[PDB]
């Protein structure tokens, strides 16, 4: 410890805290434009859970997990990866696709074989029905969805400003649609915009809990700062002491 | 006459030095944010100064002006070196009076002041 | 010691504590006795009286001698002239510190600074090198990732890495044991561990057979029976 | 020296390495002579001591004698004394850094450390100065966000600074230099470039108008031309 490496270190992690700080803001900004995608997600999909509440529709096994590609979330992606493990482990028969790198990373670790498809970089921006219509026609397509008895999607749930729940929402086949090709056309459509809520939803937990994250980083940094601010008052005084002695012990002869 | 147009001079490039960091996350910016970020930038563009090229306060005056009530925002910032240059040799061809006066009196009475705001746009159309 | 060692032809034991204050001592009168100051004030003949002292303390093919010396460190700074001039003396070093103790892992001895010539494949055998060598490779693993699990936390942190550090505080933990002898002011039973014990708990620990276990039942037990045995409590 | 410029009239170059040891060795006679030591142990004359050496060295009304001067820095610090001594008397500072050549970039100057007194536009006109100004910039503006590169990596940067990166990443390697003496440490033929060819390259790169070519086409080469040679060979 010389002056040196604590100057060094202090100041590196005062810059840490300067960016952990813009970082919080950014994301406080950010996360007001996540809130309003949210809403206009959110009543989208009330007013087919509205047709569903008379419906009344009920249910191999198809599960989407949906998270973005980037961390610094505070758990936003390992808790999600929690749920689905646990969901998996009653039913390893289940084929899952992931959305964003993250939880494609954290079940292929650990659930490797089934995962049929992963879907990059999406996370990003707050999600449009061009994304979400786009992912449906290609887990159609290749994916085979309608060929499954149960399809449910997983996401995080903004339950307030500083949590979230990892939460299951399913996708009823049209073979459940029609009886409790207007039912095959009606599961395409609420395949989509279940989708679309999902992950404008997961969005915006994401981006809160990236805030609060990046809060509880600057809080950390500044206790550090406090530590080593006062390291570097200690090895100030100790190597003025110490050269002084010196001088005088020369002196003194 | 320079502490009349410097006085908020201080409060910008103290708020441009407490929002510089924003800077690299362009991609969402709080409105003031952005504003304070264009503005601050055109102020520190603005107050380089080549060695041994002292400036007289009346060449000083209009150009913190300038730059001050937010007529370079409109000026593209790579260009800025350009401008004051330019403004100055406008002013002492179009405008010597306000100059003089400023020389002589050292302050901005209210109708001089008014008369240096209509030159500054007079030149920033052009 | 010596008349035991060469005269009798016994084996010996010479427990010194503190051996630091020899040194200290001698500093104490060096200004009274005229010569000029040695860094931090210290004797000039500092490294030769320690010689003089030291490598008298010895082994020889008269008899054997074991020396335990208790070496004060001023200030925690281990950097001072009288500890780093002991350090080349010494066959075994256990450091204990006050970085380890505020954690309240007694008996406080440092993992990664304590020393010895005897851990060597040929000497311990090679389970036991390997058990304490990937020991002190998960020790220095969490203490390298300190400054992210103090600033980002736990959370950021790659699941490998999240794995090592559970190992290392559970590891942390398990070294911790009560002596008898701190009964008296600890309220906790003392507790005696064999080496092969000590190993194979390791090893066990290292396997990740008790991964499942809460690092709370690691603390202040002599074993890994004894382990299990507060899972238990723990769990009731 | 002295004696070819004053009495033969010649222009001189005084070769010197190294100072610091003319520093260290006053330290030491000085301490032997029981003078009382000075900050860090320095001897108490070591300013005017470098003054008598250095400003010996100077350019008369009969001849120039120019100097190079290699000051070891102890430790890497270029606070200590001596260097601090060294550095009032120089015109020109070309500081050599552990950092730059841990990245492989030889001969490892500091772009930023290393001054010059005739880096004035009335010396080198102005293009050469605006220049060497634009690559100031670019390279400090590069220094300062990886700061946060660090963290972030490039991805979250802006358009414009991710290209201003990009180039100053360029630039930075298009610094390096093959020197002859090196080829016992590389296999690389040495080359040598004119003041102008670099003025014209820098400029180029600045530009962007080699924006297209990969970084490691700019590692260890001549000027520009070498660049294109070496972008169509990687190709």
């Amino acid at each position: 410890a010389t002056l040196k490496e604590v100057e060094m270190r202090l100041k590196s992690i005062k810059n840490i805290e300067k960016i952990t700080k813009t970082m919080k803001i950014v994301a406080s900004t950010r996360l007001s434009k996540a809130e309003k995608a949210k809403i206009s997600a959110k009543k989208m999909d009330e007013a087919e859970q509205l047709f569903y509440k008379n419906a009344e529709t009920k249910n191999k096994e198809l599960i989407v997990a949906i998270t973005s590609d980037k961390g610094l979330c505070g758990s936003i992606h390992s808790q999600l990866a929690k749920a689905v493990r646990r969901h998996l482990n009653d039913q390893p028969n289940a084929d899952i696709v992931t959305i964003g790198d993250k939880i494609k990373m954290q079940l292929l670790r650990t659930h490797p074989n089934n995962i049929k498809l992963s879907i990059n970089g999406i996370g990003k921006d707050a999600p449009t029905f061009q994304e979400s219509a786009l992912i449906a026609d290609k887990l159609l397509s290749v994916m085979k969805a309608g060929t499954y008895p149960k399809i449910s999607i997983f996401y995080n749930d903004p339950v307030s400003s500083l949590s979230f729940e990892p939460s299951e929402k399913p996708i009823f086949n049209a073979k459940t649609i029609e009886q409790s090709n207007v039912p095959r056309d009606l599961f395409e459509y609420t395949l989509a915009n279940q989708m679309l809520t999902a992950m404008a939803q997961g969005y915006a937990a994401e981006i809160s809990a990236r805030r609060n994250a990046m809060d509880n980083a600057s809080k950390n940094a500044g206790d550090m700062i406090n530590r080593y601010s006062i390291l570097y008052n200690r090895t100030r005084q100790a190597v003025i002491t110490n050269e002084l002695v010196d001088i005088i012990t020369g002196a003194s002869s | 006459a320079l502490k009349q147009v410097a006085g908020s001079l201080k409060l910008f490039l103290a708020q441009y030095r407490e929002v510089a960091a924003f800077a690299q996350f362009g991609s969402d910016l709080d409105a003031s944010t952005k504003q304070t970020l264009v503005r601050g930038e055109r102020l520190t563009q603005l107050l380089k100064q080549n060695q041994y090229s002292p400036l007289a306060t009346e060449e000083q005056v209009p150009l913190i002006y300038a730059g001050v009530n937010g007529h370079l925002d409109g000026i593209e910032l790579s260009r800025i070196g350009e401008f004051e240059s330019s403004f100055l040799s406008y002013l002492k061809s179009n405008h010597n009076e306000l100059l003089t006066e400023i020389r002589e009196k050292g302050e901005l009475s209210k109708e001089l002041l008014a008369s240096l705001k209509s030159a500054t746009e007079s030149f920033v159309a052009t | 010691a010596e008349y035991f060692r060469d005269e009798e032809g016994q084996d010996v034991l010479l427990f010194i504590d503190n051996i630091f204050r020899f040194t200290q001592a001698g500093s104490e009168v060096s200004a009274l006795l005229g010569r000029i100051p040695s860094a931090v004030g210290y004797q000039p003949t500092l490294a030769t009286d320690m010689g003089l002292l030291q490598e008298r303390i010895t082994t020889t093919k008269k008899g054997s001698v074991t020396s335990v010396q208790a070496v004060y460190v001023p200030a925690d700074d281990l950097t001072d002239p009288a500890p780093a001039t002991t350090f080349a003396h010494l066959d075994a070093t256990t450091v204990l510190s006050r970085g380890i103790s505020e954690l309240g892992i007694y008996p406080a001895v440092d993992p990664l600074d304590s020393k010895s010539r005897l851990l060597d494949a040929a000497v311990v055998g090679q389970e036991h090198y390997d058990v304490a060598s990937k020991v002190q490779e998960t020790l220095q693993t969490y203490k390298s990732l300190q400054d992210i699990i103090a600033i980002l936390g736990m959370d950021e942190l790659s699941e490998q890495d999240k794995l090592t550090v559970e190992r290392a505080r559970k590891i942390q933990r398990f070294l911790s044991q009560p002596f008898a002898v701190a009964e008296v002011f600890t309220g906790i039973p003392g507790k005696l561990v064999r080496l092969k014990d000590t190993v194979a708990s390791f090893k066990a620990v290292l396997e990740g057979k008790y991964d499942n276990i809460p690092e709370h039942a690691f603390y202040m037990v002599g074993g890994i029976e004894d382990v299990v045995a507060k899972a238990e409590k723990l769990a009731a």
